[PDB]
């Protein structure tokens, strides 16, 4: 076996590793995700998709269990590993105890798991930070964020990838009750913010919604559009 | 006690060049030649056997060597490491008669000695053989001739040559070789390559070579090679 | 030791793999291999480098590989990488098949291989696959498909890609032509034979230099088939009929 | 573009540019290390290994210093270079031997011990944690079937079987030396093959030693068991040369 | 003498001209320590060991460079001690395999050839490092006689009527040669040992040095044991008289 | 001992199982169920071994749900019974091996209504009707009997109904409640539990 | 380049070494040992208002009686706390009793060193935790506070400050304690220094409370608790 | 330098350079003196602290009912030789049902020690160790590094200035023979107060003592139970 430490300390005391992991997951496509009264959101882009290539293939919101679904930044190919690692986590959780998974809980795994590749041999760190989007069992909508470190928080509104400082940096000007009142607002909260910083067309937004009870929804690009028809009915004139 | 390296000794370059694959084709570029011609009725092996010393017994060692009733093989590059593909060669045509009880199609062998021959560009702690293997067989009434190198890659060839000389020997066969060859015309051929790059003069001794036909493969006694050197 | 260590999957100082990305360099001077998808079937055309008077011509293609019943690919790259890769498609392919007694989604497949290409990109201290990989196929969930496969362990779903030599002006030539939902085979084959010619560095272009497969649905069961010399022959020949009728 | 490096290939078993091995290549120069030379002659009925035997000092037992080793009761060997290397290589030569004889019935041949050290040897210069072995062997006996053999293998992993063969500093002069002997067809007795081996080591050296600064073993068709001559009958065929 | 960067990292690399330079710096850590002695009597070996006395607070004994390898075997080491223990250790249980398997006690050349296999192991790669010591072994029986060997850092191992390692080598050698080893009893001999330490010991860049005996003979009825007080002391009392 | 039965049309699966967990000679349960929901229109019912049923069950369960999240398609009822039976024949010549008799209705959309029979050696087959337990020898006669490929689903509770009857008349074990319910187009529907 | 145990001509570990500077990165948390009780206090640092408040836990429960603070890279900690609330369980089933405060420092200063490359397994550690962990808690030796960093070394302190403002913090407390002072002033100092080496004003959302005293058992406080405590500034 | 960097690397002078670094740890570490009468071995340590606030360091540990030891170096080398010393006695005690000979026990370190020098990847131990121990031979003084030579001694001191308290021991070394226990511990007390400077000597707070011999096992005081010892001194002259 290949036992060679690849994560090591630094003179100054920094985790070059796990900070070029970092450097990854700004290079990756912006992915936003804020929580709502009844529902929670997810939204997705920099798609940039050459229209010559399927689209279905290449979606990056992926649903963990029934109750949990997430999205990701940076290193596609590392993601995939990590959903799928999730996902066999969740029915792990399923059998040796009757209770479907907590977000908190597939959150903490998923962390656990970016942490111990960053102190085992022979391997490296993932290249992807995530956003954890679920429902507890008593109801109370919840969020959540990971990067390559191995260290987790609970969110109100975040976003990571690329110009996920500018993104982040809107969401604290227009994260109020004027804007979660509704369940139409904050999916518009949602695409306000996308097209704030992509090249600009909702044909590169894909966006995900869950209620309080009801499955995922992976939206229609006739229902974004119809929001983004709303969105430019109320810039030149707002 | 000892526990082996577990990372690759051969890598991409930045040109995307596996300098180490290229580094191996420059040993097998630099011994001694040898030439394969598949002739419609069968296929001759002939290689440069020159020792440079009269001490050296011609009759102790071989380098063509016999895999099984129906295959041979040659090389050029370095004896040591033909040596360990000739003992893999032969336990892999075995381990198939023994599944199957049916003589291994040549395609079949020359694909399962060209997969260790990749094993040892991404394997750890190894380096990669220096050498290219010439495997001529009989099956289903046809004559074969392949070629595998140190990429682990392996072609089907009419004609080929390979060592010193490559080039000016495989120009040769282009305009010597055409299609439809009797086995002992082939032969000719064979020594006639031979010579274009030998520097000396041909004994029995001096060079060595195998055929394969429809009553299998056998390597030439040197009774035989001094018939064909007139 | 660690001396002589090259530290294959380790990060750079920008965020990015060394190794996957010199191995994407290797892909570029293979030889050349498109897939087309229409809606009656779907193909692969690749340019054959093992290409002289003295090659014998045994095997049924030189980068087109059957991995299925209903699935095959084609390769770009090192070739002794792509025949273990290969191989292991045909294994996995066929643990599926004795699991599930059904044929193995187009995507699952690409998805499994994928996953051992990306191991190699994180754990091992080994180098990557330098193989790029183009797998068309039906499947009773999505019907035909393409899929584009990297050293980085990462895919796509296409319906028109190319990979290889002068890969990016064969993409750009077909981001132009393809129209969508409207392709159909013959018109996909036609594409194939003009990307190719434009791209190729021979020029004339010839049927010993190129390779065609076509996968089709016939009859409830899918058909693959390598095409003829005489075949591909009359391919080439009717794009030349038309390089006559372009000028007036 | 003779002789180019690049990266690792002259600290490892990788290959150069050239395509060599200087790992390799360095370990037949350890041969010369040992500052001794060896030479085999063989004969129609004999076959004959001789070794310069220098002793330091009376300090040292005479009877324990040898590069004269026994691995059958029909197969000797004659090793240079790195002493402690040499007999590494004996002790695994005598594994492989009655190893060979637990599975297979019968004793070892000549050709097939060294064929299998030769395959030992390859290991290491494939494999890049370990150094090849600075030593060589050169091994006698009497086949069955085939009369003589003399057989000889490499740090590379090469080995074949000879007429006659040195090993050493003093290589290259007394293969030259052999060759000559060898034009001319002589009566290859077991006087005639000892005494080409013995006046070998004594024109390249030029030394006309005494019984003790030299050692013989011999192999024989009426006697295939390997033995060391000792100083009695070493001298015995030193006073039969000056006649 | 020494090649610098490249060469002389890694017991697995070789140099050049053909010197494997790990084995050659382990070797040169012997010729730092103090010296080690040992010759072969009509009837036994004697061995001799300066051991310099680094501070005066360690105890009178301790430091032993003279073990009891096998009843009837005793081990000199010189260089460095810890190597040296482990080393004695690996030829204690070889001894100790030895009767487990064939039911007598070990030949000394045997025991000599088994554990210079042991170190010659660890001169061949780069996952461990050369024993940075050198070591002599003595037997004595009414069947094979009296015995003495001696192995360094590469493997090797030749037979002696006398040797010695360490410090001043070449000063203890010349001084043995004049010797009639062959003739003289074993109780002459520790006289004579001693005599050749006290010549050997440099009083002008070494402190001070105590004295370490060893029998195994005739008189000590085939086993390997420590030279009394009293044997030690005259004997020590001749080496201060005829160093004049 | 416990009762499956399973019963397939030309468009819906029905399926019945009792409702008592039993111990040494009590009735620990009147209401336990025995079936398990693989996916929206797979059912799997289990039989056999007390702690091994549950267990087995679970597992498969798991991983129909894993495959689910893993494409975004839910297995086919042929796939998922093979899959069932590759896990139970491979710990057959273990040194732990499931004692477990199960039968597997589902509904595909271009095969239609399926029905599996499986035994605790894990051999596989599809049947128009089979059914688990001692009750099996006094019920599949009466199947035998009134069973047409074209049977109704209101024909179909009522053949459930006179198989049910005879378990109570002529069984020596007491089931008095079965859980009834029907797989089709829509999916899995509870219909009203047969009591006696 | 070199390996994780390579020692320095001064006679250190690099890796160490290196972990110490990863503190100096982290967070302040400051634990106060007094004679009824150990006060625990930390500054979680929000880089954003969109963050949730109670999201970040840096002074964590092990057991009824044993509190710990944090500071340095959080990730390598929660594998240490984890590891300290398995051997508190697995103490509890095996002698029916709570563990000492210095046996749970003990039990974690174990794990310090045990990192390596060669002749290891293959879930092995790499490298050394970037941690620098306050346990502070009571048992049958009275209210007890305990300092451990990356070289495994743990003693007992009477006050003690770790992370980014370790010297300046360090300095307030050397000339505020009494070893007869009172929880009440305890959690005061610690408050009143925290507001002076910190970049942001003391907010009730701002810092973690927790209090360990004989009669009741290990406490996190709720943000009306820490009003109470934030009045008298 | 590059000789410098692993274990299994010799130096051109015949030398382990990171044996000698190992070394060097010892030294740095507070001074711990070792000595013996005819009765009794007795071992005096210099507790220290980092800060007034913090504690002191432990320096004297428990190994067996007759035998003790105290450290010099890395704490965690030291707790990792201390278990195993541990564990061998306990190993003796279980097989032989008598106490482990303490000549056996530091041979078992020399054996220990060893092996880690001599392969590649791993480390010396970074700690000295002075072993106070009582058995059939009487009182035992030894000295352990980290190279795996040890040494049988009369008295010992190791750490930082310990030479001035090497120096004390060497002139009153004929002394400690006939000494009373109560007279040798005062020897060891002064003998470490040689490596303190002239501004500071031995108080209650930093001083930590361990004795065993004929009369007792072996025993550490600390804070109060040190005071008898300290009772009773001849002031600090020069
Ligand atoms: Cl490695
Ligand atoms: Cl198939
Ligand atoms: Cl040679
Ligand atoms: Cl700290
Ligand atoms: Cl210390
Ligand atoms: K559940
Ligand atoms: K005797
Ligand atoms: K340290
Ligand atoms: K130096």
């Amino acid at each position: 076996s290949y036992d060679r430490a690849i994560t090591v300390f630094s003179p100054d005391g920094h985790l070059f590793q796990v900070e070029y992991a970092q450097e990854a997951v700004k290079k990756g496509s912006t992915a936003v995700g804020v929580r709502g009264k009844d529902i929670v959101v997810l939204g997705v882009e920099k798609k940039s998709v050459a229209k010559l290539q399927d689209e279905r293939t290449v979606r990056k919101i992926c649903a963990l269990d029934d109750n949990v679904c997430m999205a990701f930044a940076g290193l596609t190919a590392d993601a995939r590993i990590v959903i799928n690692r999730a996902r066999v986590e969740c029915q792990s959780h399923r059998l040796t105890v009757e209770d479907p998974v907590t977000v908190e809980y597939i959150t903490r795994y998923i962390a656990s798991l970016k942490q111990r590749y960053t102190q085992s041999n022979g391997r490296r760190p993932f290249g992807i930070s995530a956003l954890i989007v679920g429902f507890d069992f008593d109801g109370t909508p919840r969020l959540y964020q990971t990067d390559p470190s191995g260290t987790y928080h609970a969110w109100k509104a975040n976003a990571i990838g690329r110009g996920a400082k500018s993104v982040r940096e809107f969401l604290e000007k227009n994260y109020t009750d004027d804007a979660i009142e509704t369940d139409d607002l904050t999916i518009k909260l949602v695409i306000k913010a996308l097209l704030e910083v992509v090249q600009s067309g909702g044909k590169n937004i894909e966006l995900a919604v869950m209620r309080r009870d009801q499955p995922l929804k992976i939206l229609n690009p006739e229902e974004i559009e119809k929001y983004v028809a709303e969105i430019e009915k109320e810039k030149e004139e707002n | 006690a000892k526990r082996g390296y577990s990372f690759s000794l051969t890598t991409f370059s930045p040109s995307g060049k596996l300098v180490q694959i290229e580094y191996a084709l420059a040993a097998v570029a630099g011994g001694a030649p040898s030439v394969g011609i598949k002739a419609a009725n069968g296929v001759v092996l002939a290689t440069e056997k020159k020792q440079k010393s009269i001490l050296y017994d011609e009759r102790s060692v071989h380098k063509v060597e016999p895999i099984t009733k129906h295959i041979g093989l040659v090389y050029s590059g370095m004896g040591p490491d033909y040596r360990v593909l000739v003992h893999r060669a032969r336990k892999l045509a075995q381990q198939y008669y023994l599944v199957y009880q049916e003589p291994i199609p040549t395609a079949q062998l020359v694909q399962r000695v060209a997969s260790v021959m990749q094993e040892y560009t991404q394997s750890g702690g190894v380096r990669p053989f220096g050498v290219s293997l010439l495997i001529c067989g009989w099956n289903e009434g046809r004559p074969y001739l392949f070629q595998s190198d140190p990429s682990g890659a392996y072609f089907a060839w009419k004609a080929t040559a390979m060592g010193k000389n490559y080039v000016n020997g495989k120009t040769f066969l282009e305009k010597r070789y055409n299609e439809d060859l009797e086995l002992e015309d082939a032969i000719h051929t064979a020594i006639l390559t031979l010579k274009e790059s030998f520097e000396g003069q041909m004994t029995e001794d001096n060079i060595e070579v195998g055929i394969c036909n429809e009553a299998g493969f056998r390597r030439l006694t040197p009774t035989e090679v001094r018939d064909y050197l007139a | 030791s660690r001396r002589y260590d090259s530290r294959t999957t380790i990060f750079s100082p920008e965020g990015r793999l060394y190794q996957v990305e010199y191995a994407m360099e290797a892909i570029g001077h293979a030889g050349t291999c498109l897939g087309i998808l229409a809606n009656d079937g779907v193909l692969l055309a690749a340019e054959r480098r093992n290409i002289h008077k003295l090659l014998d011509e045994v095997f049924f293609s030189e980068k087109i590989y059957k991995l299925n019943e209903d699935m095959a690919c084609s390769v770009a790259g090192i070739t002794s990488d792509a025949n273990v890769l290969t191989n292991e498609l045909r294994l996995i392919a066929q643990r599926y098949l004795l699991q599930y007694q059904e044929p193995i989604p187009c995507e699952q497949l690409v998805t499994a291989l994928c996953d051992i290409k990306q191991a190699y990109t994180q754990f091992g201290g080994k180098r990557p696959f330098g193989v790029s990989l183009l797998y068309i196929g039906w499947d009773k969930h999505y019907g035909f498909q393409l899929y584009q496969s990297d050293p980085s362990g990462n895919y796509g779903g296409w319906k028109a890609t190319c990979i290889g030599n002068n890969s990016a002006a064969a993409v750009s030539m077909l981001k132009q032509d393809y129209k969508e939902g409207e392709m159909t085979l013959k018109s996909a084959l036609a594409l194939a034979v003009k990307v190719l010619n434009k791209t190729m560095d021979v020029s004339k272009l010839s049927a010993e230099k190129v390779e065609i497969a076509t996968l089709t649905r016939e009859s409830g069961k899918t058909v693959i088939r390598v095409l003829k010399q005489k075949e591909v022959e009359q391919l080439i020949k009717k794009h030349e009929e038309e390089e006559a009728k372009a000028e007036r | 573009s003779r002789g180019s490096s690049a990266g690792f290939d002259r600290h490892i078993t990788i290959f150069s540019p050239e395509g060599r091995l200087y790992q390799v290549e360095y370990a037949f120069k350890a041969i010369n290390q040992g500052g001794l030379t060896s030479v085999a002659v063989r004969g129609k009925d004999c076959a004959v290994i001789v070794t310069q035997k220098k002793v330091p000092d009376k300090l040292l037992d005479s009877s324990t210093v040898t590069h004269l080793f026994k691995i059958t009761e029909s197969i000797g060997c004659v090793m240079t270079g790195m002493t402690a290397d040499s007999r590494s290589q004996v002790q695994r030569a005598r594994y492989e031997a009655a190893n060979w004889k637990y599975k297979y019935g019968y004793e070892i041949p000549v050709d097939m011990l060294c064929k299998r050290i030769a395959d030992i040897s390859q290991v290491y210069t494939q494999n890049a944690e370990m150094r090849p072995l600075g030593c060589c062997m050169i091994l006698i006996g009497i086949d069955e079937e085939q009369g003589p053999q003399v057989y000889k293998c490499d740090p590379a992993g090469y080995y074949c079987g000879f007429k006659a063969t040195a090993a050493g500093v003093k290589q290259t002069e007394s293969t030259s030396f052999l060759e000559k002997k060898v034009k001319k067809k002589f009566d290859w007795t077991f006087e005639q093959t000892v005494e080409t081996a013995i006046t070998c080591l004594s024109t390249v050296l030029s030394i006309d030693f005494k019984p003790s600064e030299i050692e013989v073993g011999v192999v024989t068709v009426e006697n295939p068991k390997f033995r060391i001559l000792t100083e009695a009958e070493i001298d015995a065929h030193l006073v039969a040369l000056a006649e | 003498s020494s090649i610098g960067t490249g060469y002389d990292l890694s017991a697995s690399t070789f140099s050049p001209d053909g010197r494997v330079f790990q084995v050659e710096y382990a070797m040169k850590a012997v010729e730092n320590s103090s010296t080690a002695i040992g010759i072969r009597c009509k009837d036994g070996v004697v061995f001799g060991v300066e051991k310099l006395v680094l501070s005066k607070l360690y105890e009178e004994g301790s430091n032993k460079r003279l073990f009891n390898v096998d009843r009837h075997v005793g081990m000199a080491v010189a260089g460095l001690l810890a190597d040296a223990r482990s080393l004695a250790d690996i030829a204690r249980e070889e001894a100790s395999n030895f009767r487990s398997n064939f039911g007598y006690n070990i030949p000394l050349k045997h025991l000599a050839d088994r554990v210079a296999m042991y170190v010659h192991a660890y001169t061949l790669y780069s996952a461990v490092r050369p024993f940075g010591c050198s070591f002599m072994l003595g037997s004595y029986s009414a069947n094979d006689g009296a015995q003495l060997y001696m192995i360094d850092p590469s493997g090797v191992s030749y037979g002696y009527w006398g040797c010695a390692i360490g410090k001043a080598r070449q000063a203890a050698k010349t001084e043995i040669e004049k010797l009639q080893m062959k003739e003289m009893t074993c109780r002459d001999v520790v006289k004579e040992v001693a005599k050749i330490i006290y010549i050997v010991h440099d009083e002008v860049k070494d402190k001070a040095f105590e004295l370490e005996l060893s029998w195994v003979g005739e008189l000590t009825k085939g086993r390997h044991e420590i030279v009394p007080k009293d044997i030690r002391e005259e004997a020590e009392k001749y080496a201060k008289e005829s160093l004049k | 001992m416990e009762y499956l039965i399973g019963i397939q049309g030309p468009d819906y699966v029905l399926v019945a199982s009792d409702r008592v967990a039993a111990s040494n000679i009590v009735q620990m349960k009147d209401d336990h169920d025995k079936m398990f929901k693989m996916s929206e229109k797979i059912l799997l019912l289990c039989v056999g071994e007390a702690g091994d049923t549950v267990q087995f069950a679970e597992y498969i369960q798991k991983n129909v749900q894993l495959y689910k999240m893993r494409n975004g398609y839910e297995l086919s009822p042929t796939a998922a019974a093979n899959f069932t039976r590759r896990n139970l024949a491979d710990c057959l010549r273990s040194r732990t091996p499931y004692h477990v008799n199960l039968l597997l209705a589902g509904y595909d959309e271009h095969e239609g209504p399926a029905l599996y029979y499986m035994d605790y050696l894990a051999a596989l087959a599809k049947a128009p009707f089979a059914a688990h337990g001692y009750g099996a020898f006094l019920t599949l006669s009466i199947l035998d009997r009134y069973y047409t490929p074209t049977i109704s689903r209101e024909r179909a509770v009522e053949l459930l109904r006179k198989c049910l009857e005879e378990l109570q008349k002529r069984f020596i074990l007491n089931l008095p409640t079965f859980s009834v319910r029907v797989i089709d187009k829509d999916g899995i529907h509870n219909l009203e539990n047969i009591a006696f | 380049d070199r390996g994780v145990n390579t020692f320095s001509p001064e006679g250190r570990l690099f890796q160490v070494e290196y972990a110490i500077e990863a503190i100096k990165l982290g967070s302040t948390a400051i634990g106060i040992q007094t004679s009824e009780g150990v006060c625990l206090a930390v500054e979680k640092r929000i880089t954003s208002p969109l963050m949730e408040p109670s999201s970040i836990e840096k002074i964590v429960e092990i057991d009824a009686h044993i509190g710990c603070a944090m500071s340095g890279l959080i990730a390598d900690a929660k594998t240490l706390i984890d590891k300290a609330r398995v051997e508190t369980q697995n103490h509890w089933f095996t002698y029916n009793e709570t563990m000492t405060v210095e046996s749970v420092t003990q039990a974690v200063s174990n794990l310090a060193l045990q990192f390596g490359e060669e002749d290891a397994d293959p879930g092995a550690m790499s490298r050394p935790f970037g941690v620098a962990l306050l346990f502070g808690g009571v048992d049958e030796k009275g209210p007890q506070l305990f300092h451990m960093d990356p070289s495994g070394t743990f003693v007992q302190c009477d006050a003690r400050a770790i992370g980014s403002a370790s010297e300046g913090a360090q300095s307030s407390l050397q000339e505020v304690y009494h070893k007869s002072m009172t929880l009440k002033e305890a959690i005061k100092s610690s408050l009143i220094i925290l507001k002076q080496v910190m970049e942001e004003k003391l907010n009730a959302t701002n810092i973690e409370l927790a209090t360990v005293q004989p009669g009741q058992n290990f406490h996190m406080f709720t943000k009306e608790e820490l009003e109470e405590v934030i009045k008298d500034i | 330098n590059q000789y410098d960097n692993d274990v299994t690397v010799w130096s051109p002078q015949g030398r382990i350079h990171q044996i000698e670094y190992a070394m060097e740890a010892v030294k740095q570490g507070s001074a711990t003196v070792g000595l013996k009468s005819k009765t009794h071995a007795v071992l005096v340590a210099l507790k220290r602290a980092q800060s007034e606030l913090a504690a002191h360091q432990k320096k004297i540990l428990h190994v067996d009912n007759h035998i003790g030891i105290s450290i010099a170096g890395l704490t965690a080398d030291a707790r990792l030789l201390c278990n195993f010393m541990r564990q061998e006695c306990l190993d003796s005690r279980f097989v032989f049902d008598r106490p482990l000979p303490v000549s056996r026990l530091v041979s078992l370190i020399g054996s220990k020690t060893q092996i880690p020098t001599q392969r590649y990847g791993r480390r010396p131990y970074g700690v000295g160790l002075l072993i106070a121990g009582y058995d059939d031979m009487g009182p035992h003084i030894f000295q352990t590094c980290p190279s795996a030579n040890y040494f049988d001694c009369r008295a010992m001191s190791i750490g930082a200035r310990s030479q001035s308290a090497r120096t004390y021991l060497e002139r009153h070394m004929s002394e400690f023979m006939e000494c009373n226990l109560d007279e040798l511990v005062k020897h060891g007390l002064r003998a470490l107060r040689e490596t303190l400077p002239a501004e500071q000597d031995l108080t209650t707070k930093n001083v930590s003592i361990g004795i065993v011999g004929k009369d007792l096992e072996f025993t550490i005081y600390d804070d109060d139970d040190v005071s008898p010892f300290l009772d009773g001194l001849e002031e600090r002259p020069q």
